[PDB]
């Protein structure tokens, strides 16, 4: 089930941001399914080698998740990062320094 | 119910494209 990088079917990062930000603003507490979908999206960018968008998504989520400051969002972001780190190492052995 | 509690599930479902 290989797709081009899409989130809820949104490939365009603009539309993705619209989704992420709406999610993080309207939803006070992320559901594991949503979190895993963000996970699968980040890893999807890795496989499709579009680290450009990946970098942008990561930083964008940082902005939103940490502006909401709550541990559920903070841990969520870190959790996603872990996936990205490990998967990048599996694939290219080259990770992105997320700070 | 009809849609899940997942935001993205909802979004994927509402996009009947």
């Amino acid at each position: 089930g290989h797709m081009a990088p899409n989130l809820a079917g949104a490939v365009e990062f603009n539309d993705v941001k619209t989704l992420l930000r709406e999610w993080i603003t309207t939803i006070s507490d992320p559901m594991e399914e949503d979190i895993l979908q963000v996970v699968k999206y980040c890893t999807d960018l890795i496989e499709e080698k579009d680290l450009e968008k990946l970098d942008l998504v990561i930083k964008y989520m940082k902005r939103l998740m940490q502006q909401s400051v709550e541990s559920v969002w903070n841990m969520a972001f870190d959790f996603i990062l872990d996936n990205v780190q490990v998967v990048l190492q599996q694939t290219y052995g080259s990770t992105l320094k997320v700070t | 119910g009809s849609h899940k509690k997942s935001f993205f599930d909802k979004k994927r479902s509402e996009r009947k494209w």
